[PDB]
């Protein structure tokens, strides 16, 4: 009975007189394709984790900046947009559209939890800011 | 050997279920056991005329 | 219309009620997550499409 | 085989003793939800996503 | 709303009248013919064990419907069920037979 895990942690009857199973009927809007489309849209939304923190202390994510992270990501859903659809250019587009839009910003692993850039990572800044202070044995 | 952890048993008149937490944990409980069961989702879909 | 018999028992346990403000908090944190990020829109859009 | 509860169409006994525990009765635990329409003969049962080698379950 | 609830420790069945009453598997019914194919299937494995054996009795109204005939010798025994259930079983949402 013991259950998996799916993660890691810290390690005289006769037949009566009703039953058959003909199939008489078939469904017109179709069960295979609507059960297709229920798969698509029932999964979960993408898990968007660039901009916090893993378990040592730095951020997560590369270090481009923001609003080109959101012109990136926007083309990038175009892409796929267009992909999906099945063609070579997507219809409906969530780049270069007539909305003027150069204020957006997109969560990105530029910029840290207190508000500065981590061109050298947390822990680098802790381990040398802490190394500075240290003292040796006389002799 | 410490009896105020063990206070229902050592205590005579402590109701059975008397437990003083906040200030020291007892080694000698009264638990409650449970056996239950969980049906999946069940269900008839009838049409309409 | 849905139906769905059963017998009568007092040790079922299905837990599935909750109250409103839990799922707002829970839409404030999708809301939140999405963060102006195309990606995570596109496939719902599309899906639903 | 038949359950008179939901109108499904069993095979074996212990099916049927297995089917009936969905609904409460007892005898003598994979699925998740458990569906049958009464126009057609077509169930629908839902099954977790982790596990293996499933034999046309949602 | 027609509902069925199923019979326990052996109290029969029963299925809910038009005005909310609930009566067992015997006597004279009314169906509408729609309401029987949206039904096809829990319906058969319901109902026809008690119209063959029981006393149920249903006036499925239809209106109007082709026919088809089968004449018998009278001085012989005949049955009608493996015609009527061959129909009652081949009724569907979308179609029925004559
Ligand atoms: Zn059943």
């Amino acid at each position: 009975k013991r259950i998996p895990r799916k993660t890691k942690g810290k390690s005289p009857a006769t037949a009566e007189p009703g039953t058959s199973n003909c199939e008489h009927y078939k469904a017109r809007p179709g069960i295979a394709s609507v059960q297709k489309a229920t798969e698509s849209a029932e999964l979960p939304m993408k898990n968007n984790d660039e901009g916090t923190p893993d378990k040592r202390g730095n951020t997560k994510g590369a270090l481009v900046n923001e609003h080109v992270e959101a012109r990136d990501e926007a083309d990038d859903a175009t892409k796929k947009q267009a992909k999906d659809t099945e063609k070579a250019k997507a219809q409906v587009t969530y780049s270069d559209t007539g909305i003027n839009n150069a204020n957006e910003l997109s969560r990105s692993g530029n910029v840290d939890n207190e508000g500065g850039s981590n061109q050298k990572p947390m822990s680098t800044r802790i381990a040398e800011a802490t190394s500075a202070i240290v003292s040796k044995h006389p002799a | 050997i410490p009896v105020e952890r063990y206070n229902i048993l050592t205590n005579p008149d402590a109701p059975p279920t008397q437990i003083q937490l906040p200030e020291v944990v007892d080694l000698y409980n009264v638990v409650t056991r449970y056996a239950y069961e969980t049906p999946p989702i069940t269900a008839v879909v009838m049409g309409v005329p | 219309t849905v139906t769905s018999p059963y017998a009568p028992s007092v040790n079922r346990l299905m837990p599935y009620r909750i109250s409103n403000a839990e799922r707002q908090i829970s839409q404030i944190i999708r809301v939140m997550n999405i963060g102006n990020n195309a990606t995570v829109i596109q496939p719902v859009l599309q899906d639903i499409s | 085989y038949q359950c008179h509860v939901c109108s499904a169409v069993l095979f074996s006994p212990l099916d049927l003793d297995a089917h009936v525990a969905s609904h409460g009765l007892h005898g003598n635990q994979r699925h998740i939800t458990e569906f049958i329409s009464s126009w057609q003969n077509h169930p629908i049962v839902q099954v977790s996503a982790d596990v293996e080698n499933r034999k046309t379950a949602q | 709303d027609c509902r069925i609830s199923f019979g326990m420790n052996g109290a029969a069945p029963m299925i809910r009248d038009e005005t909310g009453m609930m009566v067992p598997f015997e006597g004279n019914w009314i169906f509408p013919l729609a309401l029987w194919q949206m039904n096809t299937r829990y319906f058969n494995q319901q109902f026809d064990a008690w119209i063959k054996t029981g006393e149920l009795r249903i006036r499925i109204e239809m209106g109007a419907y082709p026919y088809m005939l089968h004449y018998y010798d009278p001085r012989q025994y005949a049955n009608a069920w493996n015609l009527t259930s061959a129909w009652l079983e081949e009724i569907t949402p979308t179609s029925i037979p004559s």
